């Protein structure tokens, strides 16, 4: 990517916080031409500066744009919530050609952290019956939105038969996730016991099942 | 490549 | 007031093709340029090219020479973006957005169009039950295409803790989610548990018992 953007900031509501972004060819000459965009998920981007710090006045005072050297610099002052979004800056290259960088993920702490709940299933008299096995590892009610989920087979990490997806805001403002373990039906009643183990923030919640 | 282009200008030429 | 309006949201098949509108108004269309940007699953925002709107003259960036068109309507005031022989990895989020100057590019963006791409077939799901001081118990939603899924229990009457959890993408291209419900063990034996399972694109409806 021709301009470095942070993959994730953090800061707390009524802090100020930076997020750089930093030319990797000499491709944008001059630098000059800089601009940054606010998106929501789902929603369009949102110009909020351009030439590097020139704001429309159409966008909040609290964002500003500065640069130093190659690198240019968005900062959000007085965080809201609000302003939790991603946050892309771009640049002109030349040759009517335009790059966008990698993008930022913006956190906005406005609650505390939270241990995710973890729930585990194995898998349903019916489905065995039909010669499948699906062990769900439901996740819920963590903050920040960000685990990681593996699974192990007694004590055996496994990573194949492994469907994990994203988390997912839910209404009360934490975060979502599951994780699914497919086997044979053979696998399932070969072990003694299948785990589901999630990490979140250094600390580790495992939940066990097993046939017998 | 030109990339200092002059930010008044319309690339639409 | 400047607008730029997207077509909607396209399901397709590899090597299909597909046309994106992007309609303008509250501007001289042939006065800017007309830029396109993608977004793919978990990935940030990509300059595809543009095209001049007066000289007709197409810029394609690296990555998006082959397959990919721009072309407009100045009868309608209309930009188009078709692509040709469609490709998993072309899934994503198409933007369309005006480019005022060099100093100002994408002021204003149209809404995104979602592109899938997929060779899964509309498929129904396979309900199982999820057996249970509460207790918790659930329904499996498995294997079914395309998204949405909507889930209920025992027809809309029991919505207290209930928790649905965003489906799982899994690699043959097929969905699969669950919900689950939190319920006093005392009620085992009392109360019947039924989830409502609508999947709308193949028609089908499965309400499954859960008991203990
Ligand atoms: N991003």
């Amino acid at each position: 990517s021709v301009l470095t953007q942070p993959a994730s900031v953090s800061g707390s509501p009524g802090q100020s916080i930076t997020i750089s972004c930093t030319a990797t060819s000499s491709n944008v000459g001059s630098f000059n031409l800089v601009s940054w965009y606010q998106h929501h998920p789902g929603k369009a981007p949102k110009l909020i500066i351009h030439e590097v710090s020139k704001r429309p006045s159409g966008a909040s005072n609290r964002f500003s744009g500065s640069k130093s050297g190659n690198t240019a610099s968005l900062t959000i002052s007085g965080l809201q919530a609000e302003d939790e979004a991603d946050y892309y800056c771009c640049s002109y290259v030349g040759s009517d050609t335009w790059v966008f960088g990698g993008g930022t993920k913006l956190t906005v702490l406005g609650q505390p952290k939270a241990a995710p709940s973890v729930t585990l299933f194995p898998p349903s008299s019916e489905e065995l019956q039909a010669n499948k096995a699906t062990l769900v590892c439901l996740i819920s009610d963590f903050y920040p939105g960000a685990v990681t989920v593996a699974w192990k087979a007694d004590s055996s990490p496994v990573k194949a038969g492994v469907e994990t997806t994203t988390p997912s805001k839910q209404s009360n403002n934490k975060y979502a996730a599951s994780s699914y373990l497919s086997l044979t039906p053979e696998q399932w009643k070969s072990h003694r016991s299948y785990s589901c183990q999630v990490t979140h923030e250094g600390s580790t919640v495992e939940k066990t099942v097993a046939p017998t | 490549a030109n990339p200092n282009a002059n930010p008044n200008a319309n690339p639409n030429a | 007031q400047v607008q730029l309006v997207q077509s909607g949201s396209e399901l397709k098949k590899p090597g299909a093709s597909v046309k994106v509108s992007c309609k303008t108004s509250g501007y001289t269309f042939t006065t800017y340029a007309m830029n396109w940007v993608r977004q793919a699953p978990g990935q940030g925002l990509e300059w595809m090219g543009w095209i001049n709107t007066n000289t007709g003259n197409p810029t394609y960036a690296p990555g998006f020479t082959g397959r990919f068109v721009f072309s407009f309507d100045t009868s309608v005031s209309t930009a188009y973006l078709q692509i040709s022989s469609l490709k998993a990895e072309d899934t994503a989020v198409y933007y369309c957005a005006r480019v005022y100057s060099y100093g100002v590019p994408f002021d204003y963006w149209g809404q995104g169009t979602l592109v899938t791409v997929s060779s899964a077939s509309t498929k129904g799901p396979s309900v199982f039950p999820l057996a249970p001081g509460t207790a918790a118990l659930g329904c499996l939603v498995k294997d079914y295409f395309p998204e949405p899924v909507t889930v209920s229990w025992n027809s809309g009457a029991l919505t207290s803790g209930v928790h649905t959890f965003p489906a799982v993408l899994q690699s043959s291209g097929l969905y699969s989610l669950s919900s689950v419900v939190t319920v006093p063990s005392s009620s085992l034996g009392t109360q019947t548990y039924i989830c409502n399972v609508n999947h709308k694109p193949s028609n089908t409806k499965v309400d499954k018992k859960v008991e203990p």
